[PDB]
Formats: C-alpha cells, sequence, structure tokens
C-alpha cells in the first residue's frame, strides 16, 4: 500500500509457500489490481481480525 | 376553561367622573386581553389590544393596566356617548377564544368592509348557507372565524379556518363539533357556513372577521404599537344576520 | 442576426432543409422557433422546443438543432408549401432576434383582434390597441412583431403574464410603453415619435407560456397571431 | 408555510419542479468525466493513433 497525491495503488499477489518458518526466499512480484482514485493523506492505518 | 367574568354588573355613573372594569381569570393567562365595545344594535369594536396599545380611531381616554391574572380599564374622563357594553375576549388560546358577560354602562338612572347574506326562518328545511364577502382586504393572506352572538348572553365562539399557508385544516367547538362545517372560497372571496342539523338554541347573531396575518414579513420591522399594525395584521368586525326558529 | 437563405427551391415528392445558423449567444443557449406565413395572411408557430410541434401541425415537418445551428427538414413537400420561412431565437442580451426568411418555391376560439390606424402623425402620438378573449389572458403572455411590406418580421416589446418586467428591442427602447388589462382583457402599446422607417402591421403575437423568454427558456412560442394594421406614415 | 396547489389555479401557481446541476473543482481527482468517443480500429498503415 502507498500513499500517491492521487491513487492508492493496492498491489497483491499470492503464491503458495512451504517452509512455514517466516518469509521464504524467491522472487515474487505484486501485480496491480485497483487504484482507487480518492486524494486523503492517510498517516496511519490498522488491520482487522475476526 | 379559562373563564373571564367581569365584576361591574350596572355601572349608572354619570358623566364627567371615572369608570372601572376588573376582570380576572382561573389560569395565570399573560398579556393577552382585548377590550371590545359594542353599540346596541351596532357591531363591536376594539378598543385596547394586549391591555397594553390602544386602537386606532378612539379618543385616548381609554388607558387601560392589569397584568397576570386581573385586569382593569382606567377611564379617567368623561362618556359623551359611551352608551355601550364592554366586553373581554382573551388572546391567548389561539382555537379556544372566550367571551365573558360584560358589563351594561349607562348615562343615568376605511376600505376595508365586508357584508353577510342569509337568514329568516330555520325551522322548515333545516339546511342553511351563509356567506361572508369582503371588498377590502386581500382575501386570501388571512385567516376567516366566526363568532355568535346570542340575544342577552354576549359573543360566543363558533370556529374558524387557517388561512392556505399555515395548512387547510379545521378546529371547531365542543357544542358546535360534528354539526357545523365552514368552508372558504379564495378563488372568489367569499367565506361560507353550513349549518346542518340546526336547532332551537342556535339563534345568535353570527359574525365574520379576520385574524392573524399569514405573512409575518412585513410584522418583523412594524411595531405592534402604531395604526399600521392595527390596519394590517388586525380584526375587523362586519354586520349580522338574523336567524328565527318556530315550532 | 440569424444566417438564413434568402429563396430555396424544391420539387413536389424530395425533402429540402432550411438552415438557420446563429452565434452561441442566441441558438446555443436557447431554443429555435420556425415560423411559417402565407402571402397575405398571419405566420404560425411550426417547431418549438427543436423537438416538439403542435397539434395544428402535422408530423411532416422536422426540425432539429445541432450546436449553435438549425435545421428545417420538409418531407414531402406538397404544392400548399409556398411561403416564407423565419427561425427565432432570444439571445441573452434581452432581444428576439428573427431570421432573413426562405422564399420555398415549389415546381409543380382564440382570437386576437387589434385595431388602431390612419393618420400615423410621425412626431405626435398614436395610439394601438389589442383585444383578447378566450385563452385565459392571464395566464399567457403577449408579444409585438412588426413585418414592413416586402420586409421580414422584426420584433418590437414583450410583456410578461403577471404584468411585471418587460422589455424592449434595441432600437425602439426608451419610446414605447406597453401595458396591459387583466381586468378588461385588452393590451396596449403606446407609442411616440414614430419614425418614417416604421411602415409595418404590428401584428399582435400571443405567447404559450408564463414568464418572459429569458427564464422560461425552453417554452416560449408565439402560437396564435392576429391581422395587424398596416400603418400609413409619411411626409 | 405550505403553498396549496391546486388545478383550478392558473398558470403561475402550479407546482415547477427544479433540478439545480452544481460543478466543482476539488484537489481529487476527477471520478466523473464525459462520455469519450470511439472509432474503428483500422489495419495496417500510417495514420494517427
Amino acid at each position: 500500500f502507498k500513499n500517491i497525491d492521487g491513487y492508492f495503488k493496492i498491489y497483491s499477489k499470492h503464491t503458495p509457500i512451504n517452509l512455514e518458518r517466516d518469509l521464504p526466499q524467491g522472487f515474487s512480484a505484486l501485480e496491480p489490481l485497483v487504484d482507487l482514485p480518492i486524494g486523503i493523506n492517510i498517516t496511519r492505518f490498522q488491520t482487522l481480525l475476526a | 376553561e379559562i373563564v373571564l367574568t367581569q365584576s361591574p354588573a350596572t355601572l349608572s355613573l354619570s358623566p364627567g367622573e371615572r369608570a372601572t372594569l376588573s376582570c380576572r381569570a382561573s389560569q395565570s393567562v399573560s398579556s393577552y386581553l382585548a377590550w371590545y365595545q359594542q353599540k346596541p344594535g351596532q357591531a363591536p369594536r376594539l378598543l385596547i389590544y394586549d391591555a397594553s396599545n390602544r386602537a386606532t380611531g378612539i379618543p385616548a381616554r381609554f388607558s387601560g393596566s392589569g397584568s397576570g391574572t386581573d385586569f382593569t380599564l382606567t377611564i379617567s374622563s368623561l362618556e359623551p356617548e359611551d352608551f355601550a357594553v364592554y366586553y373581554c375576549q382573551q388572546r391567548s388560546n389561539w382555537p379556544q377564544y372566550t367571551f365573558g358577560q360584560g358589563t351594561k354602562l349607562e348615562i343615568k338612572g376605511s376600505e376595508v368592509q365586508l357584508v353577510e347574506s342569509g337568514g329568516g326562518l330555520v325551522k322548515p328545511g333545516r339546511s342553511l348557507r351563509l356567506s361572508c364577502t369582503a371588498s377590502g382586504f386581500t382575501f386570501g393572506d388571512y385567516a376567516m372565524s366566526w363568532f355568535r352572538q346570542a340575544p342577552g348572553k354576549g359573543l360566543e365562539w363558533v370556529g374558524f379556518i387557517r388561512s392556505k399557508a399555515y395548512g387547510g385544516t379545521t378546529e371547531y367547538a365542543a357544542s358546535v363539533k360534528g354539526r357545523f362545517t365552514i368552508s372558504r372560497d379564495d378563488s372568489k372571496s367569499i367565506a361560507y357556513l353550513q349549518m346542518n342539523s340546526l336547532k332551537t338554541e342556535d339563534t345568535a347573531v353570527y359574525y365574520c372577521t379576520r385574524d392573524r396575518y399569514a405573512r409575518y414579513d412585513i410584522l418583523t420591522g412594524l411595531s405592534p404599537a402604531g395604526a399600521d399594525y392595527f390596519y394590517y395584521a388586525m380584526d375587523v368586525w362586519g354586520q349580522g344576520t338574523t336567524v328565527t326558529v318556530s315550532s | 442576426v440569424l444566417t438564413q437563405p434568402p429563396s430555396a427551391s424544391g420539387t413536389p415528392g424530395q425533402r429540402v432543409t432550411i438552415s438557420c445558423s446563429g452565434s452561441s449567444s442566441n441558438i446555443g443557449s436557447n431554443t429555435v422557433n420556425w415560423y411559417q406565413q402565407l402571402p397575405g395572411t398571419a405566420p404560425k408557430l411550426l417547431i418549438y422546443s427543436n423537438n416538439q410541434r403542435p397539434s395544428g401541425v402535422p408530423d411532416r415537418f422536422s426540425g432539429s438543432k445541432s450546436g449553435t445551428s438549425a435545421s428545417l427538414a420538409i418531407s414531402g413537400l406538397q404544392s400548399e408549401d409556398e411561403a416564407d420561412y423565419y427561425c427565432a431565437a432570444w439571445d441573452d442580451s434581452l432581444n428576439w432576434v428573427f431570421g432573413g426568411g426562405t422564399k420555398l418555391t415549389v415546381l409543380g376560439e382564440v382570437q386576437l383582434v387589434e385595431s388602431g390606424g390612419g393618420v400615423v402623425q410621425p412626431g405626435g402620438s398614436l395610439r394601438l390597441s389589442c383585444a383578447a378573449s378566450g385563452f385565459r389572458f392571464d395566464d399567457h403572455a403577449m408579444h409585438w412583431v412588426r413585418q414592413a411590406p416586402g420586409k421580414g418580421l422584426e420584433w418590437v416589446s414583450v410583456i410578461s403574464g403577471d404584468g411585471g418586467s418587460t422589455y424592449y428591442a434595441d432600437s425602439v427602447k426608451g419610446r414605447f410603453s406597453i401595458s396591459r388589462d387583466d381586468s378588461k382583457n385588452s393590451l396596449y402599446l403606446q407609442m411616440n415619435s414614430l419614425r418614417t422607417e416604421d411602415t409595418a402591421l404590428y401584428y399582435c403575437a400571443k405567447d404559450r407560456s408564463y414568464g418572459p423568454p429569458d427564464v422560461f427558456n425552453y417554452e416560449y412560442g408565439m402560437d396564435v397571431w392576429g391581422q395587424g394594421t398596416t400603418v400609413t406614415v409619411s411626409s | 408555510q405550505s403553498y396549496g396547489f391546486r388545478p383550478t389555479y392558473g398558470v403561475g401557481h402550479q407546482p415547477y419542479r427544479v433540478v439545480v446541476l452544481s460543478f466543482e473543482l476539488l484537489h481529487a481527482p476527477a471520478t466523473v468525466c464525459g462520455p469519450k468517443k470511439s472509432t474503428n480500429l483500422v489495419k495496417n498503415k500510417c495514420v494517427n493513433f
């Protein structure tokens, strides 16, 4: 997630892992999905759990 | 529910003296006292409104006072042609205008005009339809109220129809609910009154007057202390018809 | 000024077009009204709001306004379609500008009566009245369109349906006084200091809208006309 | 105060529904634009695009 002037630039990528210890070694890129054209000065974020 | 009674009954004071008219009230009412003078046969005329300001046209010898649950009128001058009955009316209750038994005083012992029509016998064909046509003020910006006057009993409340601005609802009294229906004809500037289900006690003299001004814009800069407020936003009495009943 | 060809031609059986362009201040911001006046009679409205037509005019006439120009299409012209067509537009400068007239030459109740004529006295005074009865005069507005002999239509003045704000032309501003009488149902027009170039009939036009064309820029239109009085202003 | 619209009243006292459209140019990117037109994709030829 970024804070561009007009777009939010949400990048995502889903890759299967097998080590299950930490962030595995390997180069994977994130393809863009949605670029929200909303202008807002965001300086704080927080995840959500169910 | 507020009963207004006058203390004097028969004031036979000679001219060139003072005169007092006491009026009490059960409920604590604010300064909403209106004085009237009705010559025998003619239409009533308001003298003092709100018990603080006098009308425009009557002499200055009508300075009154009093506030709260008691009112009085101090006529400290002579009575040249004051032979009339002085009634009272409270201006607090808008749909419940109630009068009182006025005192009968004796000596010893204007482009706004509206007329009425319709009268006569009522026992055959108990269905009347009177009229109230005005040729003065612009009909439509004021509400029309009706008042009846029984012989030797005084004025009495009938009903009123609100102006076109403040809703087209109605509100009658307790003794005329479901019997008298009032409708307006602002397109023709004529006020009617249906008198279905007529009885022997409903043989009073009906009068149609004005009500509050629906356009309160002019009532802002104008103070309720001059002739303009009495000319624009005030009730005007007119003529009255006769109802005859038999067996 | 509305650019319009002076005269067109057409054969019976084919569809012709009559264009009337103008500036973006009168056509691009308002509606164009087409009229047709047979030789020796009063005009009549044909297409109003650029997409509607009255019940009197059949659906054989077509009209459209693209941008700052209009077009009058007459599908299947007959032998009786020989007259002059004028366009109408209300500019934002409070003026009613007409077109030039298209002399189409083929190759094959509501009553508005007006009086007042005779000696014009160019330099004195003249009274012109227009009667009105049978179309709810208190709701519809009025107009004044003059037509010189051999010339096109020319707007004079306009009065609102409420009798309030009024407007005059740029060449007759300050000299005329238009008024109406809602009680007598009559239209008056006080003309003062008439010049020698005011030789026309002063047709009494009836509007279909209520307010002036400046606020109602999508409903104004002269439906019913009348038989004007030919003036005799001379030396 | 109420209007009291009646069909017997003449032209002038009738209900007129007014829809006023406003336009603003804020700092946020334009989320509403016009209907950009389209054309026919021609084959191999030196033209504009």
